[PDB]
């Protein structure tokens, strides 16, 4: 099961092109009105740029350090090479796209359920032929407008369903207690936590596997505060330890 | 899948003429009795992964001829000119399973170990999908 | 073991961006409201250039040797590539930072304990997908103004000493109590502190300017954790409230 | 370390499938007899490919070798891996939990140049993990 | 013991920077008022250039071969990479040098007692960070003025104390006589010599180890003149040989 | 100098627990009685001379575990997980003498010669000044 | 194939010149004794250098080795191939009819590291042919 939160291998990224008449950005997930550009040897998505714009004034009291601001953005250039199958549908449509020279929508589907949707017009159709190597039809499209990138269709949650399950028992020397950090705003959250003791002179704490380990090397009542966000929620676990 | 590959190749070869002892995978040490031993096998079957969206593999498919000890090298050729090449010009079956079929080499080897078998190997380079 | 005065190998260098307000250049040693970017594949920091201002004059006795000077310095163009995970924030904040032509500050934390803070804007956002290699997001930022090299903050006293004691008085409705704080290991520190309520429903906390105020929206007991700076130091206090 | 957990995860996953074969943590030297058809799981390489300015992130190769006796044709070995190893290493939740990414690398046929007793079919993956 | 007259290995070349207030060119040998820039991973001294200047006239009777003269010189650009030690003295002074942008003096001390002294203003300060490799702080200084290179502080002597000690004995066949060349202009001279016979038909001469070998293959009186400079001094050694 | 290196490393290891036979420099004579055998040594100690003004050396420091002949590979790891790694996460005594210390590899080797010893070598790459 | 034709062409051309030596199609493993004064014609390499978008155009190396007995000084082998092989390989109409182009490559002196019974002088050409 792909998770858009962990690094992904980079094989299985397919590439589609619109053929219908709607707005591709609305539901890029669905592949109903999208043709699949088959047998993609290699692709390289374009790089989103923005040239510099000066913000320097004669009256400005500085003149040694440049001041600049984001100029006008530009959505790069997407270049991909596929195997030459001239007579199969999906390549003749592409050649028509180039020779009639108009902008249509295309999308890149990573193996995450995250799809980068662009729109553009072909700027270069090529082909490289050598013996003993599959004839490559090469393509490059210049994008216009602004892609609705994958980060735009992600969602985040902070619905405050957080709790900490303690032990609060007389932890012995040579043994470690486990306290659990329940992290669910009904299923899905998007935040981390930091748990640290209140003494750091009698007992020690550690965080692993979302849970917190306490070693009471010395006795007394030891407090473990756990805080998340910038202080959205915190829990104080009280632990007792005797000399044993 | 490789079973399908060598299966198609061996079946075509044995159908052409059953005048030889045919081997699936390289024999380790031969006997003195089998000979005109035509072996067929694969080497270096590794995931090149040149094609996105799919898992494509590339391997060196060997067709080898084993004939006694000191036969003239031109006799090794004469066997392959008749029994191997005309078949391997077109192996319809095999051609279904693969995507490309490139000739790579044709080498003469001897039993440098003892001296029992002499051999000529015709090596193609193939790619396919598992 | 962290010794800036000796060479280091540079592995373990993390980098963060300012997800907050305030003055970042003051206490970059703290990790309060700094968001760390994960799985940085590689980084190339900006270089502090200079513009050679010509300084010849037809008067000058003999001209066989050039004479130039220093002008517009313009430290800029730090770039980096990290692993592509559009599922979590910190990365999403990055494409937000690209979306609007914004300037923001961000820190690079080196293994020798020194902290670097720059301020700049994103000028490139690119992705390099290939078979048999993890997809990576490659971004490039152009800096502005004078940055804050680690050689500028060259004292660091490491703190190690502090206290906190509460009023621990029953809170009347309509009035809030006040707490007592201390961050004085011989007076010199380079760290801040943050305070939070454990339940946050019977009372809340107001920390600023070395002061803490405890306001009992409801009665009962309210346990207030306080964790200072990065998180190495934490403590717990208690306060009582009665409704009548 | 993580190597022990990796080898244990793959080997238990294989043994959960159809048994009837010896299982060698690592590639052993001699195989005796009645140890035949056997499966061996070992690691080669295991370097420190930096490839991350945050942590260690070692990279290694994982080998699953299937050993058969005497002079079986390679069609016998292909039969084994297609039956008992391929359907298993298609997906292992424990394995992918343990590591970052794995890719198929290679699939070889090997014999013994010393004696000529066993024929092995080797499967090799490339696993990058945070050691 | 280093000798500036023989090729040197290029390891042990240290690099200093002025910190005092004098004239560094006067006694660059002394390191009293000079800080030592430690742990220099690599350095590349700048190259002294001089652009072409035309000397071509319309009335000049040539037009096929270009005539040019040395334009205005320029003392290159020195670039050196050291290991990143942010906190140690010597790098903070360097960063101050850059951020206050003013020319100071520096010197390079080869393993010869020869020191190339430049003065200049730093133009580029950089840093390259990769894992498993010592973080490098890279620097580049643009020199102004004119360096007082090492060839400027060398001295030459021709104090006329040379002599030649002969044998002038009946040299036999099969044996070679040795004549010595004293080159003492009071210890230190800076000139060579050439010794050649006056017949080249009876006996032969050879030069090695500052001394001269004579083989009298044939008899008679053979003369060997030794001349140095352009004719500053010469010595005629008379040698007798008989038939034996 | 290298004596100081392997001295610090061997001393730290032997202080952790004296449950093994500890070897300075690679052993070539492996009896049947020494076994669980932690060898520590250096390879490729050559003057890289990256730093001017100074002489800096770089060498591959090996820590090797020798255990019988057929032990499961996971047994080799189990020894290193407990008696080698926790020590060598930090050696202050060694850390004085050197300037950098990176991991390089961790490989399993057998007695291809006879079959007496099995071993796992953990190799770091270090640099120092002589 | 063509290989048979190349080897036969060169060997017949050599035998049309002065005889007195055994002729081995290919380099044989073992040499008798009266089997000395011997000439061997074999091929090495024989790849598929594409080098043409129209046809196969393989490329190989052609070896003509002259074997002599015992410890003859190399002046003996040079004497042989200057006399009996060089005047022949100057130009062969049949050979150049068979192939596209041949260039001289190398000329070596070899012995037997196993026994130490025969000394050989090797001549190597590079022949590019349309297989």
């Amino acid at each position: 099961v792909p998770n858009p939160t962990m690094p992904v291998k980079g094989a299985g990224t397919t590439l589609w092109v619109y053929k219908g008449s709607g707005d591709p950005y609305a539901n890029p997930l669905s592949d109903v009105d999208w043709s699949r550009l088959a047998k993609v040897k290699d692709l390289t998505p374009g790089e989103l740029t923005a040239e510099s714009y000066d913000d320097s004034y004669l009256d400005d009291e500085d003149a040694d350090w440049t001041a600049t601001g984001q100029g006008q953005k530009s959505a790069g250039d997407t270049s991909f090479t596929l195997a030459w199958m001239p007579g199969e549908q999906g390549q003749q449509a592409l050649l028509a796209w180039f020779n009639e020279g108009d902008t249509r929508a295309y999308k890149i589907r990573f193996p995450n359920g995250t799809v980068d949707v662009f729109r553009g017009w072909v700027s270069s159709i090529g082909k490289a032929v050598t013996a003993k190597e599959v004839i490559t039809r090469t393509v490059k499209v210049t994008n216009v407008g602004r892609p609705s990138m994958a980060e735009d269709r992600s969602t985040v949650t902070a619905a405050t369903g957080m709790t900490v399950t303690p032990a609060s028992t007389s932890v012995v020397k040579g043994q470690s207690t486990t306290l659990t950090v329940a992290f669910q705003p009904e299923g899905v959250t998007d935040k981390s936590f930091r748990a640290v003791s209140a003494d750091k002179t009698k007992a020690t704490v550690s965080v692993s596997g979302m849970t917190i380990t306490v070693n009471g090397v010395a006795a007394g009542k030891v407090n473990i505060p756990v805080v998340s966000g910038n202080g959205e929620f915190a829990a104080v676990a009280e632990i007792t330890v005797t000399a044993s | 899948k490789h079973t399908e590959l060598r299966a198609a190749v061996l079946d075509a070869l044995e159908k052409h003429d059953t005048g030889a002892t045919f081997f699936d995978g390289r024999p380790a040490v031969f006997d003195e009795a089998d000979f005109p031993a035509v072996a067929v096998y694969l080497t270096g079957a590794e995931y090149t992964g040149e094609e996105l969206d799919s898992d494509t593999w590339q391997a060196e498919l060997h067709i080898e001829v084993f004939l006694p000890a000191q036969v003239p090298d031109s006799e090794l050729d004469a066997w392959m000119e008749s029994r191997i090449y005309p078949v391997m010009s077109d192996i319809p079956a095999l051609s279904d399973l693969i995507t490309s079929m490139v000739a790579s080499g044709y080498d003469y080897r001897r039993d440098d170990d003892a001296g029992l078998w002499s051999s000529a190997d015709l090596t193609y380079v193939i790619t396919y999908e598992m």
